[PDB]
Parts: structure tokens; sequence; C-alpha cells
């Protein structure tokens, strides 16, 4: 759940 | 004195936990990184370190053990009770013990248990979750022992100011994980420009480094928002393997990843939108297969590497697969044809 | 004329590798047991035969040694040029050699060189890559000698009935390692039952084979699919140390194994999924440990009372953990001169  | 500190080279060099700054005697030498080598979190995270800080740690220390006004003293790495803090400077002396006291990752961590002291917490991931994976300082101390017998890193000859260059935004966000085989980065743009303070990097900006490096291919696993041709045209090859922001990859795209990379002669370039979750998974299913590194030896060597890699349930995945994945790499060493 | 055969018994027993099946003469018999004992594989290994296969051949051959009809004949044991049926074959006879002809492992070994013949295929384990760990003849004749050394077997008074029994699936897939101490078998499931022709063991139908038998101690190294207070509500006690399919175990685990068995006086049920792997090698490191096998040695004890235990890097394994599980064996038996 990838960093932004 | 010195109760409960761990002892890493006979009345020589010790590890402390102290609730305040201590004052360094004529007998001892105390010193502290909590301050000087600081962990950039992405959410909760907050280690372990990145390799360009063990370097910068080692250094330090190696200097301080060959100065000769410090030879008659006891030299002592201290930290503080903020336990995260703890758990980085234990990773660090464990990972000097293993690196240059030829000490095992089993051994290094015996010292670290040796005193009269809690034990360290174990590393999280860079979700929004509340942590379900306990990458443990011994995990870490493994995952450097493996980078070091595969010739991962090399500290004779490792480069911490290019690391530490690329690995900001600004030139590029990218690091090394397989010298001459991986490099994770952040997905390109469309165009260049900067964006509210934050750089946007297209395509052609990486072409001078890859082309010298012996990039040549490419592999994207997220959306789409740039064209493919732009690297393909620069004599790039370039993949399309999407799958969804925060999931755990299919059969089919783990498959598909490695036969890319198995055909692959030069260095792959691998991104995801940050090039951590699902850039890392995919990355760490390459090198369980082929170097048999278990689940927490990859997950901690590819986020020492590039912190915040392999998020949520892409870490349960990893141990989950293990089995299967290095019965994979059986497999495929039955098959070769070298000698 | 017998040209190129072993000679085991001067001008009496014979082994044979012939291309056509031989034809019984008044002078010479000739018998083969390549279709009669038969290894039951997992996937590519092919041997060694099993202990309860030793015993029937040991058994059909002091029969011919000691019957009239044959008293004036030389008697010869054939094989064909099948090497993974010569290979069991070799071992087989070289067995009987150290069991009733008191020879050493290394003077039945000379023999079956002695002709010109080729050499003995090495045995391999039951994964699916090749190269590795090869398991020789000679290797399957020490651990025969090391088992009967320790009395972990006695042909005397060895229940091939039962031995033949318990190892089969529907009677709970079990083995004997160490009489009296270790028993290794597949895990229970969470009901009795029978699913797609496959039958599945409850906890509960072990007891009382465990119960009359000494069985104080379940091991379990897999996951959990029962309740483990099944076990510990009927009276026995239990301990999960679990590591992943085909991996090797911690230094904790190793431990952690080794103290749990050193703490009970009776017998120690260990099981895995299949146990094979998993429950092999931690067996194999108590019994380094106590009686001092070779890491070579063991791998064929266990396999031959339990085929296909101990895979892929699990047999490297051991050999890398001898000299340590030596030592500690060396140190826990000097604290005994006064317990």
């Amino acid at each position: 759940a990838s960093p932004r | 004195e010195l109760i409960g500190a761990c002892e890493f080279m006979k009345d020589r060099l010790y590890f402390a936990t102290l609730r305040n700054r201590p004052k360094s005697t004529i007998n001892i030498h105390y010193f502290s990184i909590d301050e000087e080598l600081v962990y950039e979190n992405f959410y909760a995270d907050f280690g372990p370190l990145n390799l360009a800080m063990v370097y910068r740690y080692c250094c330090k220390l190696n200097k301080k053990l060959k100065s000769y006004s410090l030879s008659r003293k006891k030299i002592v790495h201290y930290t503080s009770f903020d336990q995260r803090k703890r758990a980085n400077a234990a990773f660090l002396i464990g990972a000097y013990a293993v690196i240059y006291l030829k000490k095992t990752p089993e051994e290094a961590y015996r010292a670290l248990l040796s005193g009269s002291n809690p034990p360290y917490l174990p590393f999280r991931d860079a979700s929004f979750g509340n942590c379900t994976y306990n990458l443990t300082v011994l995990d870490c101390l493994q995952g450097i022992r493996k980078g070091l017998q595969h010739g991962f890193f090399d500290f004779e000859t490792f480069d911490a100011e290019e690391y530490e260059h690329y690995e900001r935004v600004e030139n590029g966000d990218f690091n090394w994980i397989v010298p001459g085989k991986f490099l994770a980065f952040s997905g390109p743009h469309p165009k260049s420009k900067i964006e509210n303070g934050y750089p946007l990097h297209a395509p052609e900006a990486y072409f001078p480094y890859f082309k010298k490096n012996n990039v040549t291919t490419i592999v994207r696993l997220n959306k789409k928002i740039y064209e493919a041709k732009r690297f393909t045209d620069a004599g790039f090859e370039h993949y399309d393997l999407f799958f969804i922001d925060g999931s755990t990859p299919s059969d089919n795209i783990v498959r598909r990843f490695l036969n890319i990379c198995e055909n692959t002669e030069g260095a792959i370039a691998v991104h995801s939108k940050a090039g951590l979750g699902r850039t890392g998974t995919l990355i760490a299913c390459y090198v369980m297969k082929h170097y048999r590194f278990t689940h927490a030896e990859i997950i901690a060597w590819i986020r020492i590497c590039r912190p915040g890699s392999i998020i949520g349930p892409q870490q349960h995945f990893l141990k989950e697969k293990q089995a299967s994945l290095w019965v994979q790499g059986d497999i495929f060493r039955s098959k070769l044809k070298n000698r």
C-alpha cells in the first residue's frame, strides 16, 4: 500500500 | 560500572542503554548516534537504518578504535530508552560485529542480549495498519550477512555519497538492490517539472545513468502515466506487469516477472508508484528463488537498501511463498546446461 | 563363471551384476530381490531401502545359507544393470555383511568394489532438484553400523509386521527412529475422516499407541491445524517449534528442541506436515549430539527408518552443524560425571  | 552493558570486544567495546547522556571519563569514551543517524519515516516505520547509515556508523567506530588518544579507554556506544532509537543502535553495532569483528548474526545478537536489558523492539512496515509482521534485529543482521555472502555490497568500494545522492527524490529516488541486476525507483512522470515543491522526473531523465550502468530493461507495476514508447525508442526494453497498489501479486505476475528477469542480460530497473511495495515484493521473489534468502532475510536486505519496501500483506505473502519459491529455484537449476 | 562377482563368503556367497536372468545349476544358486523389495519413492529418490526391507532380505538370505538343499552350492545374490536397483541390492548385501558376517562397513564396501565393476550410484533426496548432497552406499553401511552399535535396532526382536502396519497412512504414518525415544509422524488433522480417499487422523487416534509406548511429549514443527490442548488434556506435554517447510531451523529452535528432549525420560512424537524434512532434521541434531553420529551416518539411519526424511538444504545443514553438536554433546556428557 505504497506511501504518497 | 557499565552494569548491564553489552560487551562486544573484551574490555574495549560496549553497547549501553542509558536514561541520561553520560559524560566521557578518563577511562571511558561514550558516544551516541541517536541524533546523528536518523531514520526518515514514511508513516510509523522507524528503521532499520539504511545501508549508507550502517557504513557511516562503521567508519565512525573504526576511527574511534584506531585513535591513539582513545586507545587506552573503553569505547561505549550508548543509546536511550527510546526503544525505536535503541533498536536501530543495536542493529548498527551488531552489523559492525558481523562485518568487522567476524561475528555470526547469532553471536552478535547473543552479545546484545547478554546484559540485563529488555528485549529489542521489532521493526514494523510503512503501512497505515497496526504492526502485523515483526522484523527483528536478528533478522536484519541475517540480512546483512546474506548480502555480504552473495556480494550485494562491499564496504571497501561502497560509495555512500552516491547512495545518499540518488536516494533523494530530486536526483531520481532510486537504490540498487542487487548490484548489476536490480534497481528500484519511483515511477517516472510524463513531463519533468516541480509540482508543489515535489520534483517529477520523465523517463528521459534516467537514460544517462541507465545506459552508463547497463540498465537494459524497465519493469512497471503501477498505472500508466507515460508511454512505454519513450523507453523502448531509447533502446531499453519495457514490460508492464500491473497489479493493484497494496495487493499481493498473482501466481501469473510472479511467473512472468521471473521469466523476464531470468531471460534478461543486463540490469533491470523496477518501479511502481513509490517503488517500495509492489517493487520490493517482486524483487524479493527473484532473490528468494535464486539465492535462497529467507523471507526475513530479504525483507531486511531490501529495506536496508531502500527503506519502506514491502508493505502490509506483501510481508506475509513472502513468508507464505518461501517454500514454493525455493522449490522453484531447485527446479530452475535442475534444467541448467552449465559447466 | 562368476567373473567380476564380489566375494562375501569364500566359495559360498557372492554379489553379481547381470544383464539377463541367470540359470541356477547343480553348483550355483542365483537369487534376486529387485522385484521383491521395491523402494516406494516420493519424487526421484530411489533408496536406500527401508529397515523392514533390510530385515526381509537378511531373513531370506539366512534361510538360504542354512538350507540343506543349498548347503553344497555357491549362493549368488544378483542384481541387474539398472543402477538404482543395483545400489539398493549392494546396500542390502553390505548390510548383511555388517550385521551377520561381522565385517566393517569399509570391509563390506571393499568387497562390493572387488570386481572390475562400475561405481554404485549415490542416493538422492526427495527434492525436485539435483546435485547437493550425495548419500553413498558406504554412508548407508556406516549408518547401519552406528544404528546397531547404539541398539537402535535388533533383528532378533524386530517386528516387521508392526513396522509395515504403522508406516501406512491409513494406520497413522509413523516410524520409530530411536527405540523408546523418538517417533516421527505426519501431523494430525482436526477430525479423523476420509477426504478424497485420503485418510486423516485426529490427535486422539494416537493416544492408545502413545500411552502404551511411553510417549510423553509431542513436538509440532509445522502450521497449526489442531488445538494443542487436545493432546495436553489427554496428559501429554505439547510443544510448538514452527519453521518453514523445506528450510533449516534457527539456532534458537535447535536449542529449544534439545532442551525439551533432554528433559523428558520418555519418548517424543515429532511431527511436521509429512513428518519427513523438518522432523528428520531436528531428530538428527539430537542424535548427532548424544550419540556422535556423523551427518552422513544419521541421514542414512533416519532415511532407513523413514524414507524421504531430511530434504534439500537440511542435508548440508547437518554437515555444517556437526562439529558444534559434537562439542555440545561432550560438554553435556561431562557435566554427568555426577548427575
